[PDB]
Order: structure tokens, then C-alpha cells, then sequence
RNA sequence: CCUGGUAUUGCAGUACCUCCAGGU
């Protein structure tokens, strides 16, 4: 899984509500460059999780870095590359 | 590089990954945060990261202004008048800054609506009791450092401090 | 929506999103 302007992150706390989720994530994220949009839904199958996009790749690389491991809402996330590309990046750059 | 009316009139635009309008003053090296009245409370969130910020102070009256991100400046003071220029600021970033006191954070008490506070990566972090302090001195919060304010924390920042 | 407790470790593009009890 090569560097990528996602990073996909599990591990989540799936009791905060999914606006107050991406919020938080949104400001502990912007530390790190500018974060163009966040992925993060409560189904079954994705809840616990999201994807934050940026748009320096430099960024989502010191983002990952950093905060592996960092305490949220409680619990420590688990942050990786995403494996596939974003479809806001694929079609910012083409 | 003042931050000026024409250097806001040029700066990014756009409506952001959680709905709001936000303005981009990222690294331009600011150093005093001034002349916002040319934004014409036009904004629900505003950018300031990774800029030469002291005093989060000098604020005109923005109504609309609900969330700052002062990350990766120089913060060492937080202006008295606050609540008055900024009403419902309902969410402060400030990672990675320089607050050393805890009587330094005194001034975001009078912040009524302030919800979401993050001061992570600041000296005043490793003060003893500094979450207990700040559940004290700024019950408006709810989540600070993106941990939930308790019960049980308020309870204990009753007991020390009453 | 808020307390407890409880399930789920899952690579996405979203009406909404575990369940159980209590509070509104």
C-alpha cells in the first residue's frame, strides 16, 4: 500500500454521532495540511471507520505518522493508506 | 505580510468538508491577526494554521463565526474581550502553540456557547490538574482535546477548586 | 438527544444506522 492523499482509519469510537465524528476529525486532521473532504459512514459494514483526503500528499503522510495510535473519543485509532484513490482526488486531477 | 483587506480578498474560498463557509489564511506568516471587517462576517469557519500568531485577540464583531483553526502558530495569550467581538464561537482549535499557564486559559470562560476546544501540544498541557482546570473554569465545553467532558471529571473539578 | 451497559475491527462516497434498559 504505497502513500496516498487518503488515509483510512478503524478503530473508531461508533458512538459519536457521525456529524460530531467528522467534525472532530475535520479539526484534529487540519493540523497537518488541508483536508478536502471526510468519508466516514455508520452501517454496519463501515461504522468505526473513515477516510480523510487531503490535498498534499506530504500531508497525509506526517498525518499517518503522527497520529498512529492517538487516543480518540477513547480509544487509540489505527491509521493506514488507503487502497484505492479518492473520487474527489481522481477527479481534481483529471 | 500584514495580514490586510487585500490579502483576504485573494485567499481561497470555499465551502468545507463539514458544510461551512471557510476562509483559507493559511501560511502566509501572520503575525497579528487584524483587518477582518473586509470578510463582512461572511463566514462560518476561518483557517488561520501555520502562521506567526501571538494574541488570539483583535476581532471585529463576527456574528457568523463558529469555528477557528489557529493551528501551528505562536499563541501565548488569549485576548479578555472574546465573547464580545465573536458570540457564538462554538469551536477553537489551537494545537501546537505556546500556552504555558493555566491562568493563561482564563479568558475562554467568558466564551458562552464554545463547545469543542482542542489545546493539545501546548506546554500548559503537562501543568498538574490542567483538565480538571479547564472543566472548571470553562463548564461550556463539551469535548476537550477530543476526549468527552464527564460527570464524574466535573464532579472532581468541583471537589478541588470550589 | 442524554445515562448505563452491550455488539461489531469492517477499504468508502452516505435520508438514517448495533442491541438492551432507563431519562427527556
Amino acid at each position: 500500500i504505497r502513500p496516498n492523499h487518503t488515509i483510512y482509519i478503524n478503530n473508531m469510537n461508533d458512538k459519536i454521532k457521525k456529524e460530531e465524528l467528522k467534525r472532530s476529525l475535520y479539526a484534529l486532521f487540519s493540523q497537518f495540511g488541508h483536508v478536502v473532504d471526510i468519508v466516514a459512514l455508520k452501517t454496519m459494514k463501515m461504522r468505526g471507520q473513515a477516510f480523510v483526503i487531503f490535498k498534499e500528499l506530504g500531508s497525509s503522510t506526517n498525518a499517518l505518522r503522527q497520529l498512529q495510535g492517538f487516543p480518540f473519543y477513547g480509544k487509540p485509532m489505527r491509521i493506514q493508506y488507503a487502497k484505492t484513490d479518492s473520487d474527489i482526488i481522481s477527479k481534481m486531477r483529471g | 505580510v500584514k495580514l490586510t483587506a487585500e490579502l483576504i480578498e485573494q485567499a481561497a474560498q470555499y465551502t468545507n468538508a463539514v458544510r461551512d463557509r471557510e476562509l483559507d489564511l493559511r501560511g502566509y506568516k501572520i503575525p497579528v491577526i487584524e483587518n477582518l471587517g473586509a470578510t463582512l462576517d461572511q463566514f462560518d469557519a476561518i483557517d488561520f494554521s501555520d502562521n506567526e500568531i501571538r494574541k488570539l485577540d483583535g476581532f471585529p464583531l463576527l456574528r457568523r463565526l463558529k469555528t477557528l483553526l489557529v493551528n501551528n502558530n505562536r499563541i501565548c495569550r488569549i485576548g479578555e474581550g472574546l465573547d464580545q467581538a465573536l458570540p457564538d464561537l462554538t469551536e477553537l482549535i489551537l494545537t501546537n502553540n505556546s500556552l504555558v499557564e493555566l491562568g493563561d486559559l482564563d479568558p475562554l470562560a467568558s466564551l458562552k456557547s464554545l463547545t469543542y476546544l482542542c489545546i493539545l501540544r501546548n506546554p500548559v498541557t503537562n501543568k498538574k490538574h490542567y483538565r480538571l482546570y479547564v472543566i472548571y473554569k470553562v463548564p461550556q465545553v463539551r469535548v476537550l482535546d477530543f476526549q468527552k467532558v464527564k460527570l464524574k471529571e466535573r464532579q472532581e473539578a468541583e471537589k478541588m477548586f470550589k
